[PDB]
RNA sequence: AGAUUUGAGUAUCGUAAGAGGACUCCCUUAACUUAAGCAUAUCAAUAAGGGAAGGAAGAAAAAAUAACAAUGAUUUCUUAAGUAAUGGCGAAUGAAAAAGAAAAAGACCAAGUUGAUAAGAGUGUAACUAAUAGAAAAGCUAUAUUUAAAAGGGAUAAUUUAAAUUGAAUUCAGAACGAAUAUUGAGCCAGAGAGAGUGAAAGCCUCGUCAAUUUAGAUAUAUCUUGAAAAGAAUAUGGUUUAGAAAAGAGUAAAUUUAUUUGGAAGUAUAAAUCGAAAAGGUGAUAGUAUUCAUCAAAGUCUAAAUAUUACAGGAAAACUGAUAGCAAAGAAGUACUGUGAAGGAAAACUUAAAAGAACUUUGGAAAAAGAGUGAAAAGAGCUUGAAAGAGUAAUAUGUGAACGGAUAAUUUAUAAGAAAAAUAGUGGAAUAUGUUAUAAAUAAAGAUGUGAAAAGAUUAGAUAUAUAAGUAGUAUAUUUAAUAAGAUUAUGUUGAAAUUUAUAA
RNA sequence: GAAUAGCAGGAAAGCUAUAACAUGAAGAGAAAACGAAAAACUAUGAGAGUGUAGAAAUACAUUUAGCAAUAGUAUCUUUCAA
RNA sequence: AUAAACAUACUUUGAAUCGGCCAAGUCUGGUAAGCAGGACUGGCGAUGCGGGAUGAACCGAACGUCGAGAUAAAGUGCCAAA
RNA sequence: AAAAUGAAGACAUUUUAACGAGUAAGGAAACGAAAUGGCGUAAGGACAACAAAAGUAGUAAAGAUUUAAAGUAAUUUAGAU
RNA sequence: AAGGUUCCUAAACAACAUUACUUGGAUUAGGGUGAAUCGAUCCUAAAUUACAGAUGGAAAUCCUUAAGAAA
RNA sequence: AAAGAAUUUAAAACAUAUUAGAUUUAUCUGAUGUGUGAGACCGGUGAUUUCUAGUUAAUCCUUUAAUAAUAAGGCUU
RNA sequence: AAUAAAAUAUUACUUUGGAUAGUUUAGUUUCCUGGGCGAUGAAGAACGCAAUGAAUUGCGAUAAGUGAUAGGAACAAUAAAAUGUGAAUAUCCAAAAUUUGAAUGCUUGAAAGUAUACUAAGGUAUAUAUGAUAUUCAAUAUCCA
C-alpha cells in the first residue's frame, strides 16, 4: 500500500499527468531493458532509449533487430529502419514500436552515457549492501531466539503440522440454527456432496482392492 | 450543486400560446431559447429535491450494544461449522482457536517468514484461495478507482508486544491484521456474515480475558460492560425429551387416520 | 402536540456542518505537542487554584480557577513577580473567599513548591547562582541543625500523642487518648498566639536530570478520595429535631417584616 | 430506508395513495397552528383544552438554579451506601458507631418519607427534611443532620 | 525696523486611490410569504443598494456576575433551551449566569509628581506612577529574595519544508493469437500486492510504490564560542533626613420626548431635539422614597492563542455523475448566435494496435461506380455497437363501407417422443431385507463448593541523598527497610450426565 | 460517537476515557410554602394436584393457588377545589 | 324458542370520505316535469354474468381455473338453443 | 382455521374443512410451522471449482435482433445471427 | 447616415439566389483607397463635464463664474 | 415543665480609643492597642428546640440582597 | 362473381436516426496548506508578433521568444538552417516589457491630437488630496522701534 500523501493513486489523474508530461520527463519514460551481454558489462538493468542504438524486438508479429532511426516522445513511441511498410502506392513508412517491447542490444554512448552508465552502476552497487546490511540483522535476531536453527529454513518446503487436537465448546450444537436458510442450505448441500464423493471413492478402493 | 440548474431568468409563458405552462428560457439568437426551464422533467434543469451535503452519512450505535456484537463475533470465531460456512479453508488446521507462540512471532520481520509461519499452520489453504480468485470490478465502480475485488483471508488479531511483526504480515493479499483491543464487527464479521477465521498471538488470546472479563465478572477493559447470558443455558433440546420420555410424560407419535372418502350408501352396498 | 419549530427563517444558509471535526483533533494535538517540543513547561497548563462553584446546586464540588490571590502568594512566601515565570498562574482580580479558601490554596502553593525544580537562568556551572549556593553552603548546614533541633523539641508531645491514638483506633478496629490530643492540641494554637518569618522562601534552583511533565493540576488532585463516614450514635443526636430548626429559621426570617411594622406603628 | 417505504408499494396506482376525489394538494387547513380558534378550535378543544389563555405570575428574570432541590426518600436512602454496608452494622444501637449516609455528596438536597426502613439505626445527613421523613427515622432509631 | 500668529505658492522625500469581497465590521426603517382574509406581527440584519479591511477579522483585561462551602479579560464548542420572556398573548419570535472543555497574557496614554526644566513641542518632551490601591522626587539604611555580559554575530545537533538521487523480484519455458500481461508448467520478491502505460487481463517490462540518502529553507529548539563571571543590577516589606501635602477621562453619565431595535416586560441598546451633574458614583431588569448590604469604579488606546472560509491558487480523497448525466461549458465555452442596451446564452465525445486513410485499370463532363489492394476484421473517414418510429427489396398469405384482440376447431409450416424385447422348466446369486458379532464416529456438564500464587499499586513507620524549611508526627523526589488491607489476573482438588443413533466387514 | 483528551497505524474508519448534562426514579400549587402505607381490603379470574368413570381421547367430584386485567374500596401527598 | 369458539370484548395507530344518484302497493311544494326536498329498505356508485333487441339502477343471480349434470329469470315459426 | 410432525427434506412440511367479485384505502423489512408472497435497475460489503491456482470470459464479455422453454404474472432461462 | 471589402481581376460551381446557371452582391487567391488648396483637425449654437466650494447617512447630487490667494 | 456539646490551629472590614505629618476646610493623610468576631465544656452544667398559659405585634401570594407606606402583578367570582 | 395494382400482416437484408452497451485528459462535494495584486502603474480591454495561421495558445518592436541556471539528443504537416563547441524542456532568476486602463500635464466619440521644462528626433517630469523639511511670500491678525 502507498503511505505517501502527496502522490495519488487516482487512474484519470495518472492519465493526465502522462499525456501532459513535458520533454524532459517523457525521455525517462521511453525507458529498455539492456540485453544480457551488456547487462554483465555494465551492471545496469535499463537505460532511456537513444538514436542509433540497436534493439531486438522480443513482442510482436516480427521479432527483427534494427537501428533506432526516431524516438518519438510525442507519441511515446521509436522507429526501426528493418520495420516499414509499403503505403500502398509503393512509398514506405515506418511502424512505431513501444519501447518497452524492445531490449537494446549495442549502445550509442558519445561522452554522457559514460556519465549515466556509471551513475546507475554505483547506485545498483550501494543498494545492494544496504539490503545485505538489514539482511544480516534479521538472521542476527531470528538465531537469538532460535540458535538450533538458521535462516535458510523459510526458502526451502514447509512441513504442515498434522496434529489435530479438538475442542469441546457448547456452541457446535447451535451452529446450524445461527445459519440463515440461504446459507444453511449450502452448507448442508456440501456436505452431501462430499459424502458422495466420499462414498464412490470407498467403493472405488474395493474393486483396485479386489 | 446548490445553484445547478435553477441559473437562468426563465418564465412561464402563460397561455394562449398552444404551449405547456413550463418555465421557458428569455432571449433569442440561441436554439436554448424557449425552451424548458428548471423543473426536473426538463432537460438541463435541477434534478427532483436535490442532494444535499448535510445529509446523515454516520450513524450511532449504544457502546454497549457494540460490545455485545463484538463478543457475539468472537465467539462465532472458534465454531468450526459456523467460520467454514463463511467461506473459510480451514480443514487443516489443529484448532480452530488457532494461537500461535509469541516468541515465534517476535522473530518475524519479513513477508517470506510471515508465509512460512501461514504454511506450518496450515493457514495457506485460505492465503491463497484469494490469491487464486482475485478479480476485476463489474461495473461502473472502475471508474472510480475501485478495480480490484478480492476475497476474505485469515485474520491475525495481536497484542501490544506484537508491533513489530505488523509489517511483515501486511503486504499478503487477502490477509488483513488488527489489534485484539481495536475490534469491531467490520472485521470479525465482514459481509455481516459471522465467523472470519481468526489467528490469535499469545498476548492477545491471553488478555481477552482482562479485556471482556466472564459471565460472573464485569470486564476491566471495557467499562460496564459484562458478557450476557443466552435466554436458555444449555441451547439443546435433547436432554429434556429424554427426560419426560424417562419420566412417562409423552404421549406417543400420531400418525394421522387415512380419512375416508365419502360413498353413497344409497348405492354403494359395501 | 403543538409543533414548534423555528424552520420559517432561511435555515439553509444557518447550516454548520462539523465535517472538520476529525481534523480539528490532528490540529490541536499537533500544536500541543509542539508547543512542549518548543519550551517544555509552557504547555504545563500553569498551576491554578482550587476553587468553589457558584449557587447552592453546585458549592460543595471543587474546581481549577484562575490564578492565586496576592494574599495566597504571600501565605506561601512567593513574589507575585516570580510566581509568573515558574508555571504559576495568578489572579489580582479575584478578591479572597475565605479563611478556608487561603488555607487550602496555601497548601496547594506549598506542595507545588516542593516539586518544582527550577534550572538555572544560565547553563555554564559557574552562574551565580551556583556559585553563591556553594558560597552559603556551610550557612545553611549551620541553619538546618537549628531548625531540625528546634523542630525536633517543640513537637515532642504532639508526636507522642500522636502515635498513641494512631495504635489505639488500630486495637479498637479510644476516648481517653482522644480527650488528651484535643487539649495538647488547643495548648499549642494557645502557645502559638502569645513571631516574624520569611517575607519570602527561595526559589529552588539545581542541575537535574530533565523529567518533563505535561501539566501540574494533574499531579496536585483538587480533593482527596472520598469514604464511607460513619459516627457514633449519642443521645444528643437522637433528640436532635432538624424538622423544628429548619421551620424555626423559615419562619424567623418571614419575621422581620412584622418586626418592622410594629416599631413604626 | 428508502427501498422499504411505501412508495415502492404505490407505483402504478395513480394517486399514489391520497384519494381521487380528495386530491393530495397543497395544504389541508392552513400553515402551522393556523386556526386555532376558528376551524381547527375542535381539535384545540379537544386535545389540548387549556392552549389559549393567561394563568399564573411572570417571572421576569427565573432563576431556576434556585428551584433545584433532587429529593430521595427514606427507602431509597440505604441504597446509597449499599446492601453490604447495611448488613455489616445491621446490628448496632446507640453507643457505637452507626455509617452516616450523607445525601449532598451523591447530589439528593431533601430527603422525603416514603416506604419503609430496615430496621436499623442510621445518622441521614441533608439539607432538608420531610415531617415524615423524620419521623420514619427517628422511630427506627437514628438521626437528623442537616447541612449547609 | 524688529519679535510672533495664521494662511498660501514652489522644491525634495513619501503616502491614498483601482482589482477582490467566500469568510470579517457596519449603514439602510424592502416586498413576495405566514397568519387559511388583513392593517401590528412574520418573512427579517433577509434581498437589492452603500462603505472599510485581513490572512483571518471582530472582541478583549469588569462602573462583570451572583446572593454561593461564591466566582473572575476576550473568543469558540457542549448544556442550560425551544426554557425565562416577547406576541391581534394569535401566527409566531426567543436569550443569559451557573456548570463542562479548546486556548491562555497582559500592557500603555491622559490626569498627578521632577523642574539651573529638554534642529525640533516650554501652550510642554522626557522620567516615576496603584487591590496594604495619598501616589510622585533626592540620599543613607535593614531584612527576606532574583541574578552571568544583554543584544548581536559564527558552528553543530534536533525538529519541520522543498527539491534531487536511490528504490527488490521471470528481458522464464511450452501451446495458441494480427498481438500476451491472458492459458499450461516451473520459479522468485515483498517494510514494495497504491496506481498508470504496454497490439489483450502484468506483484517480478517501463514508470512508479515500501524502506531510505543528500542538499538547501525556517525554529525564537538546545548546546559551544565571541564571554570575561566581576563591578553591580532587580522584587518586596520596613526605618530615617529633606522634597511634597496630589489625580483618576464633560455636552460625558443621567433626565423629559420621539423613532428604530431587543427575550428585556412603568424601557435592553442606538440616535436626534431639549436639558444637563458630582467634596465622585454605577449596578442588584416592577415604577417610587428611605436606611442597610453586596459587587464594581464608565465616559482614552493596544493586545497573541484557541474560531470562520462555496473568492482564488496548489494538493488528496469519494457507497458522487458517466455525454438529454455531471459546472452553462469533456473540442478555438461564457464560445457560436440574438438585442440600441442592461443583458440572454446553446449544440457537438469514440475508425484501427498501427493510416497501413484505398491510388493502378475501365465507364463517366465530374462527383462517383466496378474491379484491384491494406487490414485480424472495412471498422471506408456521415468510420466502435447500431434499437424504435419511417421507408426499400425478397419470400408467404388475405380482401364488398374501418382495423386490431379472445374461445373453439380445420389446413399449411415448424418443433418434437424409442431400442428394447414373452410364457414354462434347469443354471444363477445381484441389488436389497431381517438380526448376530467385530470395529469406527457422533451424542452427554449448565453449575455448585474447597485450597493456593499474584504484577501494578495504596496506607503506615524507619534509613540514606538532593532541594526547601513557617514556631501545627516538616514537606517533595529517588533508592530502600518492615508491616497491614485489598488485589486485576491466575493454578488446581471434590461433586454431578451414556448406552443410544448411524457407518463399515462378515 | 457533549464538546474534548488519548492508543496503536500511517487511519474522516476502530478502541478507551468514574463525566457536565439529557430523559426517568415524585407529585400537586398561580405562588409562598409543601411533599405519599392500615408492610392494605373485596369480587371474578391464570396454574397445580387427588379420586372415579366412560373407557381411546375425555368427562364429573374434591383440595390448593390466587398473577394480569376491570371495578369498588380504607389510608396517605398537594390544591379553594381530587 | 332459535342461532352463536376462526364466538365474544376490545385496545392502539391511521387511510380514504361526507358533490351523490335510482326504485317504490310512500310523503310535502308545484299544472306538471328525466323538477325540488324528505321517512324505511334495497341497489348503482364500487359490479361483471343470464334475460328484457339496445339501457348505471329493472328480473334472476353476485365472479379463483376448469369437466359433467340438473336449474333461475324467461323463453320454444326463422334470425335463435328449445 | 384446527390437528400431526419437525434440524433441514422441500414445493413455504402432511391431513381435513370452509372460503375466493370490487373503486377510494390498507396490508414496511425480519419472525419453522414464519404478523401477505414475490419480479426488476444500479451501486457497496461478503460468498461462488474446498487437495496449493477456487464464478464466467479472444475456443468470444456486455449490448442488439429473433426461436423455443419455465412461471398465474411481474420476469427468467437457453439456441442462432 | 448605415454597411465593411460587398470594389477589380483570374481560377473554379459542392452549397446559396422556390427551375437551371458557364452568371453572381455566392467559393478560392491575389490587387486596389496617394491631398499644403476636398474634409476632420480650428470656432462657437442648443446643450455638456472638471479642481476648489455648497449639500447628503450613503452612493452621489448642486454650481459653470457665482461662493476661490483658482480660471 | 420535659428533653439538648454544640467540631478543631495560616483573617480583613474598621465603630472606635492613642499618637505622627500637614490643612483650614462640607478638612484629611500614615502607624501603633483594644474589643468587635471568633469557634476545641467538665454524670453535670448548658447554647438550642419543644409544650402549656398569658401578653405585645404581624398576618391571602409576588416585585428574586433585606425591609417599609404608594404603585404594579397574581388567585376566585 | 372476380383480380391483387393499391392496402394489411410476419421474417431476413439494406436504408434514415442515433437509443442501448463498453469508455473517459470533464465535472461535483468534502478536507488540508496558503490566501503571496497596484503610482516600482494592477485587474481588464485593444492592437501586434510564427517560413508557410483564421481561431486558440505563448509572448511585447529583443515578438509561438533573449540571457543565466539546471537539462542532456531532439522536432515533424511540409520544407530549411542550426545542433554533444550543447537540440528539445523547466525556472519564485536577469534583461526587455506597444496603446490604454485607478490613468495621473491637457483633450479624447470611433480623436486625428498637444503645451512647458530637463536630457532636430527619442526619453523622463508636470492630476487631486495629503505628512514632514527647506524656501519665497500675504495679512497692522498680536505686540512693538
Amino acid at each position: 500500500m502507498k503511505f505517501n500523501c502527496k502522490v495519488s493513486s487516482n487512474p484519470s489523474k495518472a492519465r493526465k499527468a502522462l499525456y501532459t508530461a513535458n520533454a524532459s520527463q517523457r525521455a525517462l519514460m521511453m525507458s529498455a531493458r539492456l540485453s544480457k551481454e551488456l547487462r554483465e558489462k555494465y551492471n545496469v538493468i535499463a537505460i532511456p532509449i537513444h538514436k542509433d542504438d540497436e534493439v531486438k524486438i522480443i513482442k510482436g508479429h516480427q521479432k527483427v533487430a534494427g537501428k533506432v532511426t526516431a524516438v518519438r516522445r510525442s507519441k511515446y513511441v521509436i522507429n526501426i529502419d528493418k520495420l516499414t511498410k509499403t503505403k500502398a502506392n509503393g512509398q514506405t513508412v515506418p511502424i512505431a514500436i513501444r519501447p518497452s517491447n524492445v531490449i537494446i542490444t549495442k549502445l550509442f554512448l558519445n561522452k554522457d552515457r559514460e556519465a549515466l552508465l556509471a551513475k546507475k552502476a554505483e547506485s545498483r552497487k550501494s543498494y545492494k549492501e544496504l539490503v545485505a546490511k538489514r539482511n544480516e540483522e534479521v538472521a542476527k535476531a531470528f538465531t537469538a531466539v532460535y540458535p538450533a536453527l538458521n535462516m535458510d529454513i523459510f526458502g526451502k518446503k514447509v512441513e504442515p503440522i498434522t496434529e489435530k487436537k479438538p475442542i469441546r465448546i457448547p456452541s457446535k450444537k447451535m451452529a446450524e440454527k445461527l445459519m440463515s436458510k440461504p446459507t444453511l442450505r449450502a452448507y448442508k448441500t456440501g456436505i452431501k456432496v462430499h459424502k458422495a464423493k466420499n462414498a464412490i471413492a470407498a467403493y472405488k478402493a474395493a474393486l483396485a482392492k479386489k | 450543486s446548490t445553484e445547478a440548474g435553477k441559473q437562468h431568468s426563465a418564465i412561464s409563458w402563460g397561455t394562449g400560446r398552444a404551449v405547456a405552462r413550463i418555465p421557458r428560457i428569455s432571449g433569442s439568437g440561441s436554439g436554448r431559447n424557449g425552451q424548458g426551464a428548471f423543473g426536473n422533467m426538463t432537460r438541463k434543469g435541477h434534478m427532483f429535491s436535490p442532494l444535499k451535503n448535510f445529509r446523515k452519512w454516520q450513524r450511532k450505535t449504544p457502546k454497549q450494544m457494540r460490545r455485545f456484537a463484538v463478543a457475539s463475533c468472537i465467539a462465532a470465531s472458534a465454531v468450526p461449522a459456523l467460520v467454514s460456512a463463511r467461506g473459510h479453508h480451514i480443514a487443516g488446521v489443529p484448532q480452530i482457536p488457532l494461537v500461535v507462540n509469541s516468541k515465534s512471532i517476535s522473530v518475524i520481520k519479513k513477508t517470506k517468514q510471515a508465509v512460512y509461519l501461514l504454511k506450518k499452520i496450515n493457514a495457506y489453504s485460505d492465503v491463497l484461495k484469494v490469491i487464486a480468485s482475485k478479480t476485476v470490478r463489474a461495473g461502473q465502480g472502475k471508474m472510480r478507482g475501485r478495480k480490484i475485488k478480492e476475497r476474505k483471508g485469515p485474520l491475525v488479531v495481536y497484542g501490544n508486544d506484537d508491533l513489530q511483526a505488523v509489517k511483515a504480515f501486511r503486504n499478503i493479499p487477502g490477509v488483513d491484521t488488527c489489534r485484539v483491543e481495536n475490534l469491531s464487527v467490520l472485521n470479525l464479521a465482514p459481509g455481516c456474515h459471522m465467523g472470519r477465521f481468526i489467528i490469535w498471538t499469545e498476548s492477545a488470546f491471553k488478555k481477552l480475558n482482562t479485556i471482556f472479563g466472564t459471565q460472573k465478572k464485569m470486564a476491566q477493559g471495557k467499562s460496564g460492560f459484562r458478557i450476557a447470558h443466552a435466554q436458555m443455558a444449555v441451547p439443546d433440546m435433547k436432554r429434556v425429551v429424554v427426560a419426560a420420555e424417562k419420566a412417562k410424560l409423552l404421549r406417543a407419535k400420531i400418525v394421522l387416520p387415512k380419512v375416508p372418502k365419502r360413498a353413497n350408501p344409497l348405492k354403494n352396498w359395501a | 402536540a403543538v409543533s414548534n419549530i423555528h424552520f420559517c427563517k432561511d435555515w439553509r444558509s444557518k447550516v454548520h456542518t462539523w465535517f472538520k471535526q476529525p481534523f480539528r483533533k490532528i490540529r490541536r494535538h499537533q500544536t500541543r505537542v509542539e508547543k512542549a517540543k518548543a519550551v517544555f513547561p509552557a504547555t504545563i497548563k500553569s498551576l491554578k487554584p482550587s476553587v468553589h462553584c457558584m449557587n447552592q446546586r453546585f458549592n460543595y464540588k471543587l474546581r481549577l480557577g484562575r490564578g492565586f490571590t496576592l494574599k495566597e502568594l504571600r501565605a506561601a512566601k512567593i513574589d507575585k513577580n516570580l510566581a509568573r515565570t515558574i508555571g504559576i498562574a495568578v489572579d489580582p482580580r479575584r478578591k479572597e473567599s475565605s479563611k478556608e479558601c487561603l488555607n487550602r490554596n496555601a497548601q496547594r502553593l506549598t506542595e507545588y513548591m516542593n516539586r518544582l525544580v527550577v534550572l538555572p537562568k544560565v547553563h555554564a556551572a559557574t552562574a551565580k547562582r551556583l556559585v553563591l549556593n556553594k558560597k552559603n553552603a556551610e550557612a545553611k548546614t549551620k541553619k538546618a541543625a537549628e531548625i531540625k533541633k528546634f523542630i525536633a523539641e517543640h513537637n515532642k508531645t504532639i508526636k507522642e500523642l500522636k502515635i498513641k491514638v494512631a495504635a489505639a483506633k488500630k486495637d479498637y478496629a479510644l476516648k481517653a487518648c482522644l480527650k488528651g490530643l484535643k487539649k495538647a492540641q488547643v495548648a499549642f494554637a494557645a502557645q502559638v498566639a502569645k513571631k516574624k518569618t520569611k517575607q519570602f522562601n527561595k526559589l529552588p534552583v539545581q542541575q537535574k536530570e530533565a523529567k518533563q511533565v505535561l501539566d501540574a493540576n494533574k499531579v496536585i488532585r483538587l480533593t482527596a478520595p472520598c469514604t464511607l463516614e460513619t459516627k457514633t450514635l449519642t443521645k444528643g443526636m437522637k433528640a436532635f429535631d432538624a424538622v423544628a430548626h429548619l421551620r424555626k429559621a423559615k419562619n424567623v426570617a418571614k419575621a422581620v417584616s412584622g418586626i418592622v411594622k410594629g416599631q413604626k406603628k | 430506508a428508502t427501498r422499504f417505504r411505501q412508495t415502492r408499494r404505490r407505483r402504478g396506482h395513480v394517486s399514489m395513495g391520497y384519494g381521487r376525489i380528495g386530491k393530495h394538494r397543497k395544504q389541508r387547513g392552513g400553515r402551522g397552528n393556523a386556526g386555532g380558534q376558528h376551524h381547527r378550535k375542535t381539535w384545540f378543544t379537544t386535545f389540548h383544552p387549556d392552549y389559549f389563555g393567561k394563568h399564573g405570575m411572570r417571572v421576569f428574570h427565573l432563576k431556576a438554579n434556585k428551584y433545584y432541590c433532587p429529593s430521595i426518600n427514606v427507602d431509597s436512602l440505604w441504597s446509597l451506601v449499599g446492601k453490604d454496608v447495611q448488613a455489616q452494622y445491621k446490628n448496632a444501637k446507640v453507643g457505637e458507631e452507626v455509617p452516616v449516609i450523607d445525601c449532598v455528596k451523591h447530589g439528593y438536597f431533601k430527603v422525603l418519607g416514603k416506604g419503609f426502613l430496615p430496621k436499623q439505626p442510621v445518622i441521614v445527613r441533608a439539607r432538608y427534611f420531610s415531617e415524615k421523613a423524620q419521623q420514619k427515622i427517628k422511630a427506627v432509631g437514628g438521626a437528623c443532620e442537616l447541612t449547609a
